């Protein structure tokens, strides 16, 4: 398949070809242009605070060790000793001041430097260059209040400028609010889905909530329970949704602070929540401090995604075309009282975790539509993310982004499929710049 | 056991086989055995309210957890050593069951096939509480759906058991920590 | 068991459950162990005639079905809902016994390797027929064949066994419903 | 590996290169050139005879619901919703006016249109042609006798003509016995073949009989037993071999009415048999009559085959290159009285279902012939296919199509194969009619 | 059993069956049961030391094989038909349960996860050794191990067991001809 | 990729491209250039001593019958049958004149030719021309003192040639040692590993011992025990390395006749050894006796391993880049008492079997770093195997071939890698010598 050719996005981003779900040759296209471009999670600092703390992550099919260092800087590293390419770290978490090789017994810091080989003045003499076979480093690793994320290109923009029109969305809950902590370890469970199947889901879909989640809906009691079976439609004004030119994107469902919490959390949440907006009300305006505890249902492109309020942290981590690893975390906000923060931990889990009643809903649905992706009669078949195009607007006066005045829609599908189709297109980032120069103007069109 | 020797056995553990090498009652693995058998009857064929009425007890805490890996050397990270797969009070059970049992649960149609299979059970009261009982047990748990998904769940439960409501011994607490750190199985919606 | 309530639950399975939630008595269970045990050795060392001769009634009905997949909702489609992958009477299994046994089944050289586990056992007599034991069971059966080929089976097991030639309790019904609808074992040429 | 024009197959189908059972890329070349250009089979009438009443098939690795209209006809469409593509059935049989989607609520009807979206006029407003979003629709769909065929190849010929001289063979049972029906469900289970090793095995192969099921010969007491351990070879005259233009053959064994049920039917069958051959010789003639009660191993190009008389029914389903999804059904005379076909039924599972004794020879057969085709030294083999060459006929004043005039040989195994090779290296129905139009002077060569 | 008339069997096979047919002694079954539960416990914790201490005679046979294929007909070629994955006495056992608990034993780091399933536990004594007790059952043993690793062993297990230190009952023999010629499960590392 | 071009391992053999261990292509491409063209373990006298005896064994993926003729002679052909390409033989060992297919019953004699087929003269008349259909053979079959090894292509080097300068070193114990016997049945156990990774390791790994092994070392009590966790370096003068202008070699550890057997071993071994030695001095000379009682790690190039005196065999049969079944038998030597023979078998097992506690060491290491080949980051990236580099030598007075004079390095390494390069990039035997005509030069280049 030619990827400078081959329309897999169309105009506007109002379809895709089925294929793109489960073709492996365009997954192993995009472990290039996707996930070795783009910024992907890590980790929190609330989980490698001290230093020594590491974490292991996944950069798209590869693995690195995410350290925190003496300076309280954080690097990371490819999980691969540079001798005969072994595994360096076999655990999660932990403390270290390094890390040694089992099969050689090489000996890496914290810092990637290879610090010691045994009996080198023996073996090697004076002839081993050690500071040329430090590990393999993540070029570029910043933070958002606390989030930590990595990209392998030396050349993306850094990670604020990438959030673009998303950043002024997160910024209540993930900087007003006084900051949030990842609760771990995070639930980890296979699904034989295309990672784009989940991201798009909460990238941008409230359509599905009320008849995929509806059992659920009816069962929990959750404050957005009005929707179970597509019983009622949102009011007019009830939400909205928002893209932006990098591809991140989210859905807005006003006031919705208890999110999908069951009736035993939905009075404290609301009480704490309305008690701190008015505290921000003061600070950063009135509409911004509603944002603050509002419903978000957000992808940071291209895998890491998350519902606020709700706590639910996300990860999709790309397996191969049709199989995908589902790490969950939970989010909470740091000044929530401790025995708060753990019964919203265990919700997250309950509801969205490897037992996650609310997230089993969605199982079927992302497995069969992506499977249906190899499909021979299915394969250059079209699918439809057109619903509210010609409504969005973009430079709203309150608003930023290409937005959608509406809770349900399509606006963010959109967004994340033309930014996804500029860099699969793309050889580098200059070239998805070049791509991206009418981003919001196709966005708007008609 | 002496963990100091035994390098590789956890605290929590080594008490857990004091509980049952001690005073042995044939008569209690007998009651224990009939007990879970039951049990997996139950949910085996999806009589999930069922099981609510006859094997849970109001005051149960149902808990699975999933352990980070973590080096075995490992003294200085000291955070969150485990999360929450399940961690259920009785109304949480109850949701659950519910979730289960609405008809527009779509993932439930065509129906799921369970089948459980119980083994090395052991029982033993409890030394202080004279009517609390101590059953630990292993079980494979089998789910069939959709024609070709099939998923296998493997666990050790320890469960406490007591009687209530018309003098039904009915599970107080059951703990399983999950022995596969990431998950094949799509996902944990199964009662271990 | 109210199945309007437990909308899962079918009609069967709880007639079947009310079958032993009633009389237990242990000393049934520990005799229906030991038969199953005794059977599941039998077949598990290919002693086919043998468990023929000493675990199989005449009147013997052994039957395994597959049932179509079919909506939870679904009350006008009224056609034939299983089909049998096995229905054997005496002779039928008689032959089935003949064709592992016969030298030219290519299939059987090298020799099969089977492996039976059989858990969750249950037994209560009929209500109305003295001489007729009900037992449930489980198993889990594993069949290895030329070096690479694994196939693990799971199921329940709803049998009947009733004293025949010698006071011999013998197997006069096995109704197995198989869990999985396209099975994923090269074929179901075992003895469940 | 280039179609148009690699030997696959050789001249007159005397040989076949062993990679066609191992290799994907050919497997994946199958699904354009033989699954979505060729008849397949979907049900039969006996199955959804009430409106409103569907099934699931498979077509190729592609998945269809099967649905009797209002108006007495048979409509197929992709199981694949035309919004996000999640799979819209998730069983295999009943009856419904429509099917809604789990995913967003999507409503198509039986007929495949799309008659109702959630909340379509707040949502969409007017803006969705929902006239142009129906399901995607089987071109095809015809019947033989109740038995109902699907082509997605608008350019195919009529199922009838595709027959071929295969027709003729088929019609006495099919058609003169007064209709057949289908028993299901099938039994399904997947085996490690390719798709080609059971269905050259029934279009073709009465050789393997006395050796392979040896074992299910002498244990079972068929009428077929004398063959057990190829301890007695057929009498001349004791058969023939068929094949066709377009893929289709048989064996037809004279006489062999209770094929290969067991003692406890045969004096039952042989004498009901009997008994409708002797009205049929009135109407269609003693040969035809004959052929009616004659034991038919047939393959219906490319992928159907059946034993009539012992009524094994059976459709290998492509997975991939060493995968294939077996479905067996039952077939019966509706004349029949109740209980005899419902102990027939019993006994084709008996024989040849997931359990049967008879199939389980087949197994290492099927599997190892397959997996050999992805082994290096033996891709570039010959897999022979010669037996009764340069006995063959066409034109014969009694036995239509290419016909060996024995019971044993491989002359359907060689129309099969040119077939095959015709359609491989063909772009559309044009090309293999081209490819084919000296079909029988190639068959019947020396 | 006749083993000219069940082809199949081979005559160490009909040879243990005897052994279980005769005598049944319901209360020897409840002692096995126990004993190999209890010893399935200390294994599935790792309490390598404990298991050696508490169920390991000091005169132990501990012996899996893996036997080569061979034609059902063959009656020729005699050379060596299986090979030892395991054969060891008390000293080399003892030489395992070290390499498990050496803490450069970085495979064990993060800790391994075992989850065994015991069944079809059968029990008889020696016609001519009134101490030696001969004990048959079945195992399922999962281990879980770095994330998404998950081996699953089967086996029958034929044992020996006397009692030794105590009174207390300890293996003397186990012998496993284990089922699956090519392992599929990167090793044979435990204990079955 | 195009294997005239591409630098898989650069010059001296020094660094090797990481996706060598996880490349689907390559492996492919390795069936052709190494598995086809190369001499590959099949059998010992030993384990097929008399006429008709036969094994099965694994030549790359494909599988061959290896049968003791009536002559004395051994041939070899593909488990294939020549009619529709079942597997012939479904046992691993066993006594026969012939082999039977069991779907059409054709008959071969253990000479491969085709004997018999089922009614011949009825079905084929005089037409089958049984002399144009034996069992496909492999052509080349040679013994190394009573270990025979296979090759596909007639234009290979004779065996002896092929082992070049590694044979000097095997003779003391292969030949002057009164001759070995290969124990069997070997185990069988499939790894998740690329053949390579145990094949690179048992060739020229001794680094890895003392850390990889600590445990087992610490344990066992074996004589190399000294090495546990590092605790100690091999004297000056404990041993060398060496390479061959193929690609097999090994390395030299003085003296170490008893190997990895625990102490429970090392008296006995340790008097017969140097017993023997004491005899042979006087007929091969004082350094040949030596290397007889002295421990050899080798590689018989590509996939067949041993350590002499421990007495451990490998066979690392290739499945796919990662994954590879091993198959370890012992080795003893003939004149050894029976009862050690038995002792010394079980012992290989205990240690390096199945549930080897040594080779369960080294499963991390060889798993790992192939599949971290596979991983995006890790393809481009280079394994080192440049210790000791610049210190070999080649055409030393007392020890042959390529060789570096110190018991721990990385020569036989480069050795092995340089032959692999110059197959993988050549068409035949002709361009292999072509692009080896300089290969010591190359190997002690600096
Ligand atoms: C609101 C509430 C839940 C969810 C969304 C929006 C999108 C993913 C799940
Ligand atoms: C006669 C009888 C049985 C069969 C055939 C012919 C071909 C497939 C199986
Ligand atoms: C000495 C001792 C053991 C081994 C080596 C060398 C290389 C492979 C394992
Ligand atoms: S592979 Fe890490 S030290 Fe050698
Ligand atoms: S995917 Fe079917 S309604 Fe959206
Ligand atoms: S495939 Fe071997 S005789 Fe036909
Ligand atoms: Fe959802
Ligand atoms: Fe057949
Ligand atoms: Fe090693």
């Amino acid at each position: 398949m030619n990827y400078n050719n081959k329309i897999l996005v169309s105009e506007s981003g109002l379809s895709q070809k089925h294929l793109i779900h489960g073709d492996e040759e365009l997954f192993q296209h995009e472990l290039k242009t996707i996930f070795a471009r783009n910024w992907l999670f890590l980790t929190h600092d609330s989980l490698i605070p001290a230093p020594g703390d590491y974490v292991t992550a996944k950069m798209g099919i590869d693995e690195v060790i995410v350290s925190r260092q003496n300076d309280g800087s954080i690097r990371a590293f490819l999980n691969v000793c540079r001798h005969r390419g072994k595994t360096l770290v076999s655990v999660e978490a932990g403390n270290a001041k390094g890390f040694v090789c089992s099969y050689h017994g090489w000996g890496f810091g914290s810092n990637g430097e290879l610090q010691s080989v045994p009996f080198e003045k023996d073996l090697y003499g004076e002839s081993l260059n050690k500071k040329c076979l430090g590990l393999k480093e993540v070029a570029r690793v910043e933070s958002f209040h606390g989030f930590i994320y990595g990209c392998f290109d030396q050349e993306a923009p850094p990670l604020m400028d990438y959030l673009g029109d998303a950043a002024w969305y997160l910024e209540p809950m993930f900087k007003h609010s006084g900051g949030l902590e990842l609760v771990g370890p995070p639930g980890k469970v296979v699904i034989k889905a295309n990672w784009k199947a989940p991201a798009e889901n909460f990238v941008g879909d409230a359509y599905h909530v009320g008849w995929t989640h509806a059992s659920s809906l009816r069962s929990g009691e959750s404050i957005f329970s009005s929707l179970a079976g597509n019983a009622a439609l949102p009011p007019e004004g009830a939400g909205l949704q928002m893209t932006s030119k990098y591809g991140s994107g989210m859905g807005v469902l006003w006031d919705g602070y208890s999110g999908v919490h069951s009736a035993d959390l939905v009075p404290e949440l609301m009480a704490f929540g309305g008690a701190k907006q008015e505290r921000l009300n003061k600070e950063i305006g009135d509409v911004r401090a509603r944002i603050y505890r509002s419903h978000l249902n957000c992808t940071v492109f291209p895998n890491n995604s998350m519902l606020t309020c709700s706590g639910v942290f996300k990860v999709w981590n790309p397996i191969d075309a049709n199989t995908t690893e589902v790490w969950t975390y939970a989010i909470v906000e740091k000044d929530m009282p401790e025995d708060l923060k753990r019964r919203l931990a265990d919700s997250v889990q309950r509801t969205f975790g490897p037992a996650g009643f609310w997230e089993s809903d969605d199982n079927d649905n992302m497995e069969t539509a992506s499977q249906n992706g190899k499909k021979y009669q299915s394969r250059d078949s079209d699918l439809l993310s057109n619903l509210g195009f010609g409504e969005d607007v973009y430079g709203d006066a309150v608003y930023p982004g290409v937005v959608g005045k509406s809770a349900i829609g399509e606006t963010s599908y959109r967004g994340f499929y033309r930014a996804y189709q500029a860099h699969v297109s793309s050889s580098n980032w200059a070239e998805f710049e070049h791509a991206s120069s009418t981003w919001h103007t196709e966005l708007t069109k008609t | 056991i002496n963990i100091q020797e035994d390098k590789l056995v956890s605290a929590h553990d080594a008490e857990e086989i004091l509980r049952f090498f001690n005073c042995h009652d044939s008569a209690l693995q007998q009651e224990a055995t009939t007990l879970l058998t039951q049990e997996a009857h139950l949910l085996d064929i999806q009589a999930y309210r069922a099981w609510l009425e006859h094997c849970v007890g109001s005051e149960v805490q149902y808990q699975v957890i999933s352990r980070e890996l973590r080096a075995a050397s490992e003294r200085r990270y000291k955070l969150n050593e485990a999360m929450n797969v399940y961690n259920e009070n009785f109304q949480q059970l109850k949701v659950r069951v519910e979730h289960q049992l609405d008809p527009q649960n779509w993932g439930n149609s065509p129906k799921l096939r369970f089948t459980r299979f119980i083994t090395n059970v052991q029982a033993a009261m409890d030394v202080n509480d004279k009517e609390l009982l101590h059953i630990r047990s292993n079980v494979i748990l089998h789910r069939a759906r959709r024609g070709n998904q099939v998923d296998v769940f493997y666990a050790a439960r320890e469960d406490k058991w007591k009687r209530g409501e018309g003098g039904v011994r009915k599970l107080v607490q059951r703990f399983v920590d999950y022995p596969e750190r990431i998950l094949q199985t799509h996902n944990l919606m199964v009662f271990l």
